[PDB]
C-alpha cells in the first residue's frame, strides 16, 4: 500500500494548489519567466514494519517534503508566509482519503544559494494495513 | 591613454554582434529599510531598455531533477552602469548579474562582461 | 551450499519474468532500443553463522536487489506499480526450493540520475544446512 | 551583422557534414496534467523527421556491470526549434537532449549544438 | 507560528544597533568604503517539539547569530569588547514580545580568513504554544 | 560529401601504418539464455581475423601486488564491425573492447579507434 | 612465532594447487594469455595477546586470503563453483604443520572491475606457545 | 645586464597603461607593541598618493549571501617599496596586498605586480 | 570577561620572554634572518558554563598554545630542552592576576613539514565569575 | 623528564645496531646504494597522566617504532626474519638507564608500496616521577 | 611501412645523445619456484651491459622525514629487449623498470621508453 | 654530442643573466653522528661564496596567519656541487635545497635549477 499513498498525498496538495506554479516528479518543468516563488514536489520512501510474529499486520511510513524557491535580493518573510501557511494547511491528525498525517508542520533551516533560495517544508504520512 | 578611442571602437564594436530585435531591459531595485517592528516591502522597480550581446549559453543540472534552465555571459555599453546585483530581462526570462567584469584600465570603463544567472533556479 | 542459493533465485525469478527483458550478472547486455523499462539482477553474499559449538550446524545468508529502470521524463507511477508487483510477488515466508526467503518485499528510495532513474527492491534468503 | 548571412553559410556547412540516409527522428513531448484522483498519463507523441551532424562519441561506465552505453554530441539547423529536454532518435537509439547550446548571438538561432545522453542507463 | 519569532528578534536587534552598519536576510548589501565593521544578522531555524498526547501544546525553538567582521592587521581586543557588548545586551531569561530568550551570550572561537576575520556569537529563542 | 573518398583514404591510411605479420583475431560471443532451474553456458566462439594498427601503451599498477599487465589503443578499418562488448586476440594475448570510438559522421562508420584492456586484471 | 606459520599454510595450498596458475607473494608473474582463471595467494598478520600476569605465555593470529579472477562476459557459476570446492578443502578444524584453522570457510561479495571480475575466500589461523 | 635600460622601458610602460585621474593611495602600517598589561594601539598611518594600472577584474562569491565584493590585480613602480602587508586605496575603496610580486632578475627590484584582496569580507 | 583573562596571559607571557623572538595574534611578523627558532602564540575560545539555577555565577575557560619552531636538518634535542623549560615555567597552581591556570605543562607530537618542523605546548586557564 | 627518554631509547638502540644502516631524527640520509634492507626511528610521545590530588607524581609514556624496508620481487621470509630478531632482542620488562619498557615484541600488517615494502615493529616504554 | 628504416634512425638517434662514460648495467632475475616447505631463494642474477640516454629527473618527496630520493625516465635500444619487472643499474644506482613502453606500431618494437623508479624508498 | 659547448654556452647563459652585487653564499653540513649516551652537536659551517640568478617569486600562505615568508627558483653553475640539503644564503635570508634538478643528459652535470624553500616556515 505505497502508490496510493503518493496518489493521495499528490491529490491533497494539488486539490489545494490548483493554480500556484508547482514542480512534479520526473516531468520537464520550466521555471517561471518571471521569476516569483514557485513549489518543488519531493515524496521520500521510508520503511516498513513488521508488527506481529505471524507477519500478517503491516505499516508504511512515508515522508513528503515541499520546497519553496524564491529569487535573490527580495527577502524571505514572503517565503516565511508562506511556510507558515502551508503548515497551518497540513496540519497534525488530519485525515487523508487513504491513510493519516502521522506528524505534520515541520520547518528546516533554509539552504543558500547564489541562484536562487529554497525553504522545505517536510511532514511524514503513514498507512496501516492487516494482509488476510 | 586616449581612452575615447577605445570607447569608441568598444562601440562599434558591440553595435556590431548585436540584434535590434532581442528585448532586453535592466531593472535596479534599491533603498530599502525595515518597519520599527521589522518588515515592510521596497515600493521601486526602476526599468530601463537596453541592448548588448551574449556569448557561450551554459545548462544547468543540479542533481538530476529536470529543471531545465540555463546561464550565459553578456557584452554592454558603457552606460547605465551595471552593479553585482542587478536584474537582466532577457526576452521575457530575468536573470541576475552575479559578476559585472568591466573590461577596465581607467575611470570610466568602456564596457562590461556581465556573468548572468538565470533568476529562481 | 551457496552456489544453490543464486541458483534458485535466479529460478524463481526467471521463473517469473522470462519475456522481460532482464540483465543477469557478468553478461554484456544492451539496453532496450526504444527506452523501455528493463530488470537489473544482481547477488549480494552475506556472511556464514556458526551456531553450535562443534562447528556442524551451519547457516548462509544471501541479499537479492533487483533494479527497475526508466527514462526521465516519463513519470513514476508505472514504475510504483511495477514494483509493488514485484513485492507482492515476493511475500516473506516464500518456500524456495533450497531455501526460504527470511524477509521480503523492501522498496528504497529512489536514486536519481540526469540520463535515467532506478528503484531498488531488496530481499534476503536464508538456508540452514547440517554437516556430519 | 546580417544574420541571415550567417544564417544561410550555417545551412550549407551542416548540409556539407551530413547523410541523407541516418534515420533521425526528434521527439516532443508535453501538455501532461493529473487527475483529481492523483494519476494519468500523457497521449502525445509528436515524432518529426530532421536530419543534421554528429560527432566525439564517447562511452560509458558506471560501476562495471557492463552496460555498454554511449553519447554523442550533435550540430543541426534552426528548423523545429530544439528545447531542453527532448528526445532524439538515432538509427534505432533514442537519446535525451540534456543541453541545447545554440550557437547564439541573436535571437532565432543559427543553429544548435546539442549534447545527447543515451536513454535509461 | 514562526514569522513572529523573527519579527521580533529582527525589532530588538535593529532598533538596538539602528545606526550601525548590517547586513539582513537575503537583500544586496555593500559593505562600507573605509572597509570597518558591520553587523551580520543570521536565523537558524530549529526542531519544533510535540509536547502532549493530544498534540496541541506545542514549542518553537530558533537559534539566532549574529556576526561581527573586522579587517586583518587590524587587531582583535576592540573586536572582543563590541561582541561583548552585544552579549551583555543579549542576557539570559530576557522577555521578548513574543517569546522569550532560552539562553543567550555565548561566543564561539574566532574563524580566520585571509582577507578579514569573523568572530560569531549565538543564542536561542523559544516559544511554547497552546492551541485551541 | 562523398563519403567513399573519406572510406578510400582511411583503408589506405590504416593499411599505411600496418604490418601484416602480427596474428591479430576477433571474438564475438552472443546467443545466451539460461536453463529452467538457472544454469548454463553458450557454446560458441565466432573468431575471424583481422588488422589493423595499435598505438599509446600504458602499464596496469592495481596497488603494487607487481602483476605487470598492459593496455593499448587500436585502429581497424570498416569490415568486420566491431560492438562494445567484443574480445581481440593480440599475438596470443586477449583484450576487451571497452571503447569502440568510431570515427563517424554517417553512418556505416568510416573507421574504428578502439581502447582495448587486457582480460583478467 | 610468525614464520612458520606462513611456509605451513603456503606449503599446503601449494601441494593441493601446483599444476593450476598462481601468484605468489612479490614474485614477478604475467596472467594467463588465454584469460583463463587464476588463483591469487595473500597473507595477513594479527594482533599477539599476552595471556597471563607473567607474559609468558603468548598466541599468535593470523588470515589467509586467495582470490578467485575472471573475465567479463563469462557469467558467475564457475566461479562460484571454484569458490565452493575451495571452501569444502579449506574446512574448519584441519591441523596443519605448525598450527591448525581457528575459523574457516568464508566467502564475501564480488568486487566488480570493468576488466575483471574477482570472488574472495578468506580464512584464519592460529598457534598457541609458552616461552620459557 | 644592463638594468637601467629595462627600468626605464618598464617605467614608461606603466605610464602608458595609467589613468591620471582616478585617486589611488597607499597606507604602510608598523611598529606595533603590546603594553605592560597587553593591549594598546599603532598611533600611525603613513599615506602615500600613488599611481599605477590595473587588469582582470574578480567577484568574491561566499555561499550565496549576496555581499558584492571584488578584487584585482595592480602593476607599479620601483618607489615606495611594497611590503607583503600593506594597504591600497582604489578610487574610494581599501584592498590589502596579500601577493608583492616584485619583477625580479636582481636587487632593487624594477617594477611590483600585487594582488589586491578586498577588505572586510 | 574575557577580554582580561587574555589581557593577563599575554602579560605573563611577555614579561617572561619579552626580548625572545615571538609572533602574536593578527600582527604582521616577519621570521628571524638567519632562521632561528622562535615562539607563536594563539589564544582558543573554550566554553562558557551556567553554573546554578538563576544563572548569576558562571565560569569561563580559555586554551592557551605556544609553539617552538626549528629549522629542518638541526636535530630535536635542543628544541626538546627549550619545550620542557617553558612546560616547568608554566606549572599548574599558578595564580594569573585575573583568573588562575586550570592545569599546564602539557607537550604534544611534533608535527613534521619539510619547511620546519614545530612542537606544541598547550595549557588551560579559568575564571570563576559571579555576577550580583 | 621526557628528554632524557628519548636519550635513553636513542642510546639503546644506537648500542644495539651502531653499523647497520638506519635513518635518525631531522638528519639528512640518503639510501644505500645497492638498495638493501636499512631501519627508521621514529619517536612519538605518549600523553602525560596525573596521578595524585596535589599535582605531584607524575607519569611520561612514548611510542617507539622501527621499520624493515626491502626491495620488491625479493620475497619476503628474511625481512620477517629480522623483525622477529628484533623483537626478540626487545622482549617485555627490560629496564632502561631512565625508564622501563611497559610492552615490547609486536610485529603488525605489512605495507606494500610500489618501489619497496616495509615492515613495522612497535613498543612504548615508560617513566614515573615524583616533584618535591 | 618499412620498419627498418624507423629502426635505423630510432639507433642513430639514441647513439646521438649519449655518453659512453656513465656505467649502466641490466639485471634480469627470473626461473623462481617454491620448495615443499614453502620458502628458498632464485640463485640467478644475469647482468648485462647496455646504454643508452635519460632525462627529466626528479625528487622524492614522501612525508617530510627528509629521505632525498630521485626518478628518472629512460630511452633505449631495440636490443636485449625489456620486461616489466626487470633491474637497471645507473652508476652505482639501482632502479626497478616499472613501465616500459616499447615505441611500437607493429612487431619487435623499435625502441623503449621505460620509466625507472628508485629501489628502497 | 660534445658536452662541452654545452657547458660553455651554458656558463654564458648563467653569466648573462646576473647581477654582481647580491651577496650569495652557500652553507654544506654534514657528518654527524650521536654521542655513546645519544646527544651531540655537528660542528661544521662549510661557507662558500656563490653567485647566480633568480626567477618566479612566490608567496607562501599556510592558514591566514600573516606570516609573510617567500619562495624563489635559481640557476647555478657547475661547480661546488648541490646536494638534496644544502644552504643558500641569499641577501640576509636562508633557504634550503628542496629539489636539485641538474639540467644532464650526460655524466657531470652543466648546471643546476633548484628550488629554494624559505628555512623555519
Amino acid at each position: 500500500m505505497h502508490y496510493e499513498l503518493s496518489a493521495a498525498a499528490r491529490a491533497a496538495f494539488l486539490s489545494k494548489y490548483r493554480d500556484f506554479p508547482h514542480y512534479m516528479e520526473n516531468r520537464n518543468f520550466t521555471p517561471p519567466k518571471d521569476g516569483g516563488m514557485w513549489l518543488r514536489f519531493n515524496y521520500i520512501e521510508g520503511d516498513t514494519l513488521y508488527l506481529s510474529i505471524d507477519r500478517k499486520c503491516k505499516s508504511y511510513i512515508a515522508i513528503v517534503q515541499i520546497g519553496v524557491v524564491f529569487p535573490p535580493g527580495s527577502g524571505v518573510d514572503e517565503a516565511r508566509l508562506k511556510a507558515k501557511e502551508i503548515a497551518d494547511f497540513f496540519k497534525d491528525g488530519k485525515m487523508l482519503n487513504v491513510g493519516y498525517i502521522f506528524e505534520g508542520a515541520i520547518v528546516h533551516q533554509i539552504v543558500k544559494h547564489e541562484s536562487g533560495w529554497m525553504i522545505p517544508v517536510r511532514f511524514t504520512v503513514r498507512v496501516d494495513t492487516k494482509e488476510t | 591613454m586616449n581612452y575615447s578611442q577605445i570607447e569608441r571602437m568598444a562601440r562599434k564594436g558591440v553595435a556590431f554582434f548585436t540584434d535590434p530585435s532581442r528585448p532586453m531591459n535592466l531593472i535596479k531595485q534599491g533603498e530599502y529599510g525595515y518597519d520599527e517592528n521589522g518588515f515592510e516591502i521596497p515600493p521601486m522597480e526602476q526599468v530601463i531598455p537596453i541592448s548588448g550581446a551574449t556569448r557561450r549559453p551554459n545548462a544547468r543540472e543540479i542533481d538530476g531533477e529536470t529543471i531545465r534552465a540555463s546561464d550565459i555571459l553578456g557584452i554592454f555599453n558603457n552606460d547605465h552602469e551595471i552593479n553585482e546585483g542587478d536584474y537582466i530581462e532577457i526576452d521575457g526570462i530575468r536573470h541576475v548579474v552575479v559578476d559585472a567584469r568591466p573590461v577596465q584600465a581607467s575611470l570610466e570603463p568602456v564596457a562590461y562582461r556581465p556573468v548572468l544567472r538565470r533568476v529562481s533556479v
